[PDB]
Formats: structure tokens, C-alpha cells, sequence
RNA sequence: UGGUAUGUUC
RNA sequence: ACUUUGCUCGUUCCCGUUAUGGGAAAAAUUUUGGAAGGUCUUGGUAGGAACGGGUGGAUCUUAUAAUUUUUGAUUUAU
RNA sequence: UUGGGGCCCUUUGUUUCUUCUGCCUGGAGAAGUUUGACACCAAAUUCAAAUUGGUGUUAGGGGAGCUGGGGCCUUUCAAAA
RNA sequence: AUACUUACCUUAAGAUAUCAGAGGAAAGUCCUACUGAUCAAACAUGCGCUUCCAAUAGUAGAAGGACGUUAAGCAUUUAUCAUUGAACUAUAAUUGUUCAUUGAAGUCAUUGAUGCAAACUCCUUGGUCACACACACAUACGGCGCGGAAGGCGUG
């Protein structure tokens, strides 16, 4: 539990890591993602590219790297006083884990 | 892998490489590492924006490297064999 | 050129590659070796890039557009795998794949050879 | 994993650019497997300001290292 | 759980890569590596352009679409129909699946699942 | 709708598509469809190949006609003026200089050009079927 | 129970 | 579905009769599998099998998403 | 066996499988063919030879047997109808 | 060559196709010259499969180069910063202009660089194969000579 979560990963048996992968999954920072899988409620995520996705976690992983459905792109573009709101809908779509910045929990 | 190794075959031969800023050196390979740590010597640089100068040593971290041109007969070099065969290793 | 569909680059050993990187230039040349890190070793490659004048031909608009080209002449270097972006497939090898099986055979007939010789020195 | 090969720079002046336009020229004293590097007696060239009398460079940022000095 | 064992199970299958540069790789997909090198085939590189007049697009991505040597010298348009594309893991942003595919029989790892029925 | 008849061409190009825009590169280079690869050939049944009076060009790959080719143009006078482009100079596809006269027989689409000027295909079927005896 | 390296003797 | 019963039709043979019934089976036909032989072609012709290990190299998983390559500072931005 | 015609010889170290003999009024002769032979490189003993350490070469065509595979035909056997 | 002397080392683990079914040492493990189905590799072997394979009836041509010449081509554009003195225009601390002095750096180039375009010369590469010098074709074109190169697909 604690013990296997404070002592370096190259010491732990090979059961102990796929422990310390479902108790970080449960009980962590990627748990918020979690309860959006099972509780099938929107996510709004953030990209390093300046778009925003919003959808729902058919599965995640390790690399915060999601499997998504009903994916909408939403994106704004501007050259000096110009902007322009551009929008897609994608059905299923991967997203690779290091582009993403913030994660959110839609209510 | 093969082409550290070929790096290492170069030692002591003028190679050239250019770093992630734009800039270009030529000089002697003294030394170099699995990490890919190269140091050269007696070298000429040649900055981004083109100015040449001449540096007696240089160490320049393996992560910034673009590219390094050694030497054309190492083409020649046994690493590249496909096939072969070893003496049997000892204990 | 047609390319084999299930040729990953451990086949394409001295086909003629085409490897772009990510400031923007390609690197041609025969293939040699390659590495975990995907860092290659090209036998002949030429550097080839686009100048800032020329680039504004390529934007959406005669009829065939012409870049002329800046190319410098560099060989038997080695990349490094973190700034290839990717390769695509120039020209096919020099010998034939049936060339290429006849040599292969003559080599591993002539190194076991050497290294059965090299036992029976040693034993005397 | 291995430490770098600068057991010949010590104690010597050396001319190093941080990033990719800052350069500052100092005394090697210690390194890492990472190059970091701590050299005293630091300045910024561009007028050059020194820094202070003991600085700590993060090697992700050192591009290269020549010596201006013997070695 | 690595998604990309579930990436390896199309392999046969028009996926659209959509890379960091802004490019758009269209093709069929052959083999994934386990660092998500994709292999694709019958490819349609494209660089979309941003429908609002003045903003340009990735200068650095015009160059490389006409250094892979596939531009259609006649083309309006930045694309390039290639034969056999090799694409290196870390520059794929996302991957546009087909619109068919069953998740529920593709995201079932078997190996999890193997290991949850052994314990 | 006369065709003109072709001797001495290359046999290698093979496929006819592109054998088609190789001669037409030949013919007139510059050519809209030759400068343009990958562009569709127009199929004109019973759209010009090219402008200044080309049609179609037909060739077969039938072992006893191999190099011969028959290009039909659109009017009886652009196959004679045709030859006056050469002015008494040969043209020359790859190495090979072509030697080319008006045919003896009429082109089958230059038939349906001056017949619109179906019992003809009647009758050339059966005389297809009466071949096939 | 080893390897490579070094230099001396014959 | 199994068992008994007469009626109607039926690939082939026989009989009662050529209305039709009874009996027999592919023994005539085809497709599928195998053996042998003929013909034509195409490839090989000095190594091969079995056993073995403190044997080399590839691929895969885990350390490994924490500064030196792949889990983002090169869409030039406010 | 001899003669004639055509084409080829840049085969450039004049057939390039090796050695030795040899050639343009010619295309030839002898010996050899993988635990072997041949060519070449480097040294130092104070020329050469000697040895030790290396890199290569040992081929192309046709035939007889022996054998792997396909297509087509015949016979025989079994299950389907 | 031997021998002797030192000096430097003497290690990441694990694995070898998957799924299902029968058997052996209620849960799982292991195994089966066991059995199905999928996958992958090699080797044979085929497809009326698809693309490509250069004049000699001629002095050519195709593909790719030149880090080749004409060539100083033709058209644009570039060649420092600070301090002080002097004249100078001026709405002006003297902003503009010219001459000299001290200090600081400073890739070479200006016959360069950049934009455009053309001629010429030359290198590498290829079945420079066989039969032909032929009136074809709407279902548009016997793809019904032998090889070679490269892929696609199928079987064993």
C-alpha cells in the first residue's frame, strides 16, 4: 500500500508493480479519468496545441494516452483583429498521452 | 546499437557534425561516448548566422547533435558484415 | 517503385531512403544500419532543403511549380533519432534480390571457412 | 549510467552556452552523470555581469563546453 | 493496460495520423511498434490549410511535404500521394479510427484478462 | 475522320494509357494531357485527345500488328494537313523516325463521326462472328 | 576458475 | 428420429408384367480422397536428422512518462 | 578432319576459375579445383628469400543419373449422389 | 610461442505464437513427435494478375546527375557602433548633412548574394533479346514468343 508506493520501482516484484499500477489508478491522480470511464460523464481536456476535446473515456492509460468517442474539436484561430471559432465532430479517436494539459470533470 | 559503435570507429579522424543551434564543427574525434559525448579538437566552428572561428578543444553534449559526417572509408568498417561468425567464447 | 507492404526497415537494408527531419530537411541516401532509438547510418546521403525565397512558391495558389533547391553533399553520416520525423522509400538496391541471395550464400560459406581455420591454428 | 569525460577540464576556465544564447565562462569545479556543472566565479558575457560566487548549470541546457584555457 | 497493444490489433485498416507538424497521414495501416512507430501504405499526406485568408500555416511542414517528393506537381494544394510511409512514434498527436470498429471487442486486453481469471 | 497509319513506332511503352501519352508527348509537347500525369484519358464512343485535330489513337497489342498505330482526327482535311506539319521532315518518337500515310480503310469512330453526319455495328459484328469461323 | 593489456627473459 | 404397413414416383439391372409392382446396387455416370504408370515442365544435387549447454544474435515484456533519443517547448504566438 | 560465310573480341593483365607455356596471317597448349591451392598487403632482421599477421579468389554454360514441386492423361481402390 | 611481472575488469531480470477443446501431474499452475482455429517465417508453386525493360530501315533517344561551362549572363539589393571637435541646414537639447580624432567589436565574398531563364558540353544507367516491315478497332483494341525487375494475390 504505502510501502510499495515509497520504495523505488526497480527493487518491487513484478506483481508488486501491477499492484502500484491498479492502487494508482484507484486511488491517484489519474482516478478522476477513472470515474469518468465508469460513470460514462463527459470530460473536457485541454491540448498543448490550443485545442479544446471534449468527450467521453472508452479507456486510459499510463501515459494519460485515452481512447475517446464522440470526440468535438473545438478551436480558435486569429490573425490580428481577425478570430474565427472552428468546430469538428470525430466519432472515435486516440489521443496520445503528452499533448494533454488539463483534464476536467464535466459536472 | 551499430551506429554508436561507428561513431567509436572514427576516433582520431577529422568528422564534422551540426548541433541542434545551427552550428557546424570540424575538428578531430579524441573522444567520444555511448551517450554520444563528442569531444573535438583543433577545431573550426562555424556559427548559425555563419562566422568562423577556431577552438583548440570542444565538448559538445550528445543530445544537441544533429548529424556527424565521419570518415568515408569506414564503409568498409567489419560492423557491417551481415555474415559471420564468432571464435566460440570463453568462460 | 512499388514497396513490399510488410517491409519494415530491417528490410530495407541499402535501398535508397528519404528521411525527413524536423527543421524542414530531407536526407538521401542508401540505407546502412539503424538503431532502438530509430538513429540511422546513410551511405551517400545528400542534404536537401528549401530556402526561405523559394518557400512562398509552394503555397496554395503555371502549371508545375519549381523549387530550386539548396543541397550540400555530405557522406556516410549517422543521424540521430530524435530529430527524424520520417522515412519514406527513394530507389531500389543495386543488386537484385536474387543477386543479393547468391552473395549471401558466398559470404557465410566463406566466413565459416575463416573461422574453422582459425580453430584448427589455434589448436596447433 | 556514465559519467562524462571532463576529469581534464577542472580547475580551468571555460566557456560554456546555456541555451542557445547565453554564454558564461567560469571555473569547472564538479559535474554530474547529467553535465550539470558548478563553476565559481561565474559572468555572463555579452559590460558582463557576474553572477555570484558559486553558480549551479542544469546540463539540459548546455549546448557545448570549450575551454579556454591549457587542458 | 498500454493502449498501444490495442493500437497493434487494427493493422489493416484506413487510419488518418494527425502529426505535431499539422500534417495529416491517410492510409492504410500496416504494423505499430511498441513505441507507436507506424508503418502505413497507400498514403495521402495533406496540410490543411486555415480557411481565414491571412494566417499562412506551419512554414517548416510546406517544406517537408515537398521534400518527401510526392507532391503532385500540378497540385493546388499541399498533399503528397506516397507510396509507403514510415512514421516515427513521438510525432503523432492523434489517431482518427474508422468510423465501424467495435471497441468492446478491441480494448479487451488479453493478457489483463488473462491474469484476472489465473488470480 | 480519316486515321492516319503509323509504322516504325516503339513497341515497349506497353500499357496503353501511357503509351497514348508518351506518342502524345512525341506529337505535341507541351501537351495538356502529357504535362499532366495522372489525369484521365477521354474515352470518345460511337471531349478532343487534343486540340489542332487530334481524336483518338488506337493501337492493339495483336502479334501480327505491332508497332503500327491509327490516330483519327476530326475532319477528312486535318488528316491531310496533318502531314503537312512534317513538311517533308520526319518526326521521330524515341529514336525510331515514323513513317505515316492516310489509311487504307477508314477508322471506325471516324465511320461514326461521318454516319452521324447502329446497323453498321450490325454489320461489323457479324462480320466479327464470320472472322471468329 | 577466467579476459584483455603491458614489458622482461630465452 | 427409430419400427411396421400398402399406395405413388424414380439412376441402373432382373422378374411378375412392360399398366404397374417386387427385388438388388452403383456393378453404367459424376465429384471428392489415395496408389501406380505415361507425358510436359520447373527447382535442387553436399550435406541432413537427433541430442546438448554457465553459445552468439534477432524479436517481446518489465525496470522506463523524471535532464543524453519514443509519452512533446520548432504550427511564432501575446 | 578441312574449308567457306556472318557476328564478337573494351576479353583493354586479349576470356577474368587458378598457375605455367602462349596469341592478331588468332580464339591455343599442359597441369589443377576447398581441411587444398593461388593472388595481393604489412613489417623487421640491415637488398632478394625466410617467416608471422591479414584481406580476398576458387567461376559461367550444357548433359547423364538421383531427387523436391506443379499441370494434364490412363488404371486401380474407398465415400457420396 | 613459453613463462613471469604488474594494471584493468569478471554481468538488469524474464521470455519463444495466440485462442478453444480432450488427457495427465473445487481453484489456479505445468505438460502432452495431443487435437481444431487464427497468425507469422522459410521453401516450393501458380495465376490470360499489374507496372517497367533503348535508333541501326539508324548517327538517335529515355531516366538521373554535374559538388559543369557560357558567366562579371539579365533584373533587383546589401557593406558597422559609440565619444569628441569643426562647418552646416533648423520649429530643436543642435534632429538632418560633410570632414577629421579615440575606443569597441568584424566569416569570406561585391567578379559576391538573391530573383529569373536559356543554350551547350559531358558522366552513370538499360534485353540496345527473337520473329516481324504487317491495315486494326465498340464488349474498343487476340495481354496467344522467350526471358528479366519489382510488387499484388492464391495453393502446397
Amino acid at each position: 500500500s504505502s510501502q510499495i508506493i515509497d520504495r523505488p520501482k526497480h527493487e518491487l516484484s513484478r506483481a508488486e508493480l501491477e499492484e502500484l499500477e491498479e492502487f494508482e489508478f484507484k486511488h491517484g491522480p489519474m482516478s478522476l479519468i477513472n470515474d469518468a470511464m465508469v460513470t460514462r460523464t463527459p470530460v473536457i481536456i485541454s491540448l498543448r496545441n490550443n485545442h479544446k476535446i471534449i468527450a467521453r473515456v472508452k479507456a486510459f492509460d499510463r501515459h494519460c494516452n485515452m481512447v475517446l468517442e464522440n470526440v468535438k474539436e473545438l478551436w480558435t484561430e486569429k490573425k490580428g483583429k481577425n478570430v474565427i471559432n472552428r468546430e469538428r465532430f470525430i466519432s472515435k479517436l486516440f489521443l496520445r498521452g503528452d499533448s494533454v494539459i488539463v483534464v476536467l470533470k464535466t459536472p | 546499437g551499430i551506429p554508436v559503435k561507428l561513431l567509436n570507429e572514427a576516433q582520431g579522424h577529422i568528422v564534422s557534425l551540426e548541433l541542434t543551434t545551427g552550428a557546424t564543427y570540424r575538428g578531430k574525434l579524441v573522444e567520444s561516448e555511448d551517450s554520444m559525448n563528442v569531444q573535438l579538437r583543433d577545431v573550426i566552428a562555424t556559427e548559425p548566422q555563419g562566422a568562423v572561428t577556431h577552438m583548440d578543444q570542444i565538448f559538445v553534449r550528445g543530445s544537441q547533435i544533429k548529424f556527424i559526417v565521419v570518415p568515408d572509408l569506414l564503409k568498409n568498417a567489419p560492423l557491417f558484415k551481415k555474415n559471420s561468425s564468432r571464435p566460440m567464447p570463453p568462460i | 517503385i512499388q514497396v513490399a507492404h510488410s517491409s519494415r526497415l530491417a528490410n530495407l537494408i541499402d535501398y535508397k531512403l528519404r528521411v525527413l527531419t524536423q527543421d524542414g530537411r530531407v536526407y538521401i541516401g542508401q540505407l546502412m544500419a539503424f538503431d532502438k532509438h530509430m538513429n540511422l547510418v546513410l551511405n551517400e546521403c545528400i542534404e536537401e532543403r528549401v530556402p526561405k525565397t523559394q518557400l512562398d512558391k509552394l503555397r496554395p495558389r503555371g502549371t508545375t511549380l519549381n523549387i530550386k533547391v539548396e543541397k550540400r553533399v555530405l557522406g556516410l553520416t549517422i543521424l540521430r533519432g530524435e530529430q527524424i520525423l520520417s522515412t519514406v522509400v527513394e530507389d531500389k538496391p543495386l543488386l537484385s534480390k536474387k543477386e543479393r541471395l547468391v552473395r549471401d550464400k558466398k559470404e557465410k560459406k566463406q566466413a565459416q571457412k575463416q573461422t574453422k581455420l582459425r580453430k584448427e591454428k589455434e589448436k596447433k | 549510467v556514465s559519467t562524462p569525460e571532463l576529469k581534464k577540464y577542472m580547475d580551468k576556465k571555460i566557456l560554456l552556452n546555456i541555451n542557445g544564447s547565453r554564454k558564461v565562462a567560469g571555473i569547472l569545479r564538479g559535474y554530474d552523470i547529467f553535465l550539470n556543472v558548478v563553476l565559481d566565479d561565474a559572468m555572463e558575457i555579452n559590460n558582463n555581469h557576474q553572477l555570484g560566487l558559486q553558480t549551479v548549470i542544469r546540463g539540459n541546457s548546455i549546448i557545448s563546453l570549450e575551454a579556454l584555457d591549457a587542458i | 493496460m498500454k493502449l498501444v497493444n490495442f493500437l497493434k490489433k487494427l493493422r489493416n485498416e484506413q487510419v488518418t495520423i494527425e502529426l505535431k507538424n499539422g500534417t495529416t497521414v491517410w492510409g492504410t495501416l500496416q504494423s505499430v511498434s511498441p513505441q507507436m512507430n507506424a508503418i502505413l501504405t497507400d498514403v495521402k499526406l495533406t496540410l490543411p490549410q486555415p480557411r481565414l485568408n491571412k494566417l499562412n500555416s506551419n512554414g517548416i511542414a510546406m517544406a517537408s511535404l515537398y521534400l518527401t517528393g510526392g507532391q503532385q506537381p500540378t497540385a493546388s494544394d499541399n498533399i503528397a500521394s506516397l507510396q509507403y510511409i514510415n512514421i516515427r512514434g513521438n510525432t503523432i498527436r492523434q489517431i482518427i479510427l474508422p468510423d465501424s470498429l467495435n471497441l468492446d471487442s478491441l480494448l479487451v486486453d488479453q493478457k489483463q484478462l488473462n491474469s484476472l481469471r489465473r488470480s | 475522320m480519316s486515321a492516319l497509319y503509323f509504322q516504325n513506332l516503339p513497341s515497349r511503352p506497353a500499357n496503353k494509357e501511357n503509351y497514348t501519352r508518351l506518342l502524345l508527348k512525341h506529337i505535341n509537347p507541351n501537351n495538356k494531357y502529357a504535362i499532366n500525369p495522372s489525369l484521365p484519358l477521354p474515352h470518345n464512343k460511337l471531349l478532343l485527345d487534343d486540340q489542332m485535330g487530334l481524336l483518338e489513337v488506337s493501337i492493339s497489342r495483336s502479334s501480327k500488328m505491332t508497332n503500327q498505330a491509327f490516330l483519327t482526327f476530326v475532319t477528312q482535311e486535318e488528316a491531310d494537313r496533318f502531314l503537312e506539319k512534317y513538311t517533308t521532315t520526319a518526326l521521330k518518337v524515341q529514336g525510331r523516325k515514323v513513317r505515316m500515310g492516310k489509311a487504307r480503310t477508314n477508322s471506325l469512330l471516324g465511320l461514326s463521326i461521318e454516319m452521324q453526319k447502329y446497323n453498321l455495328d450490325i454489320k461489323k459484328v457479324l462480320k466479327a462472328r464470320k472472322l471468329k469461323r
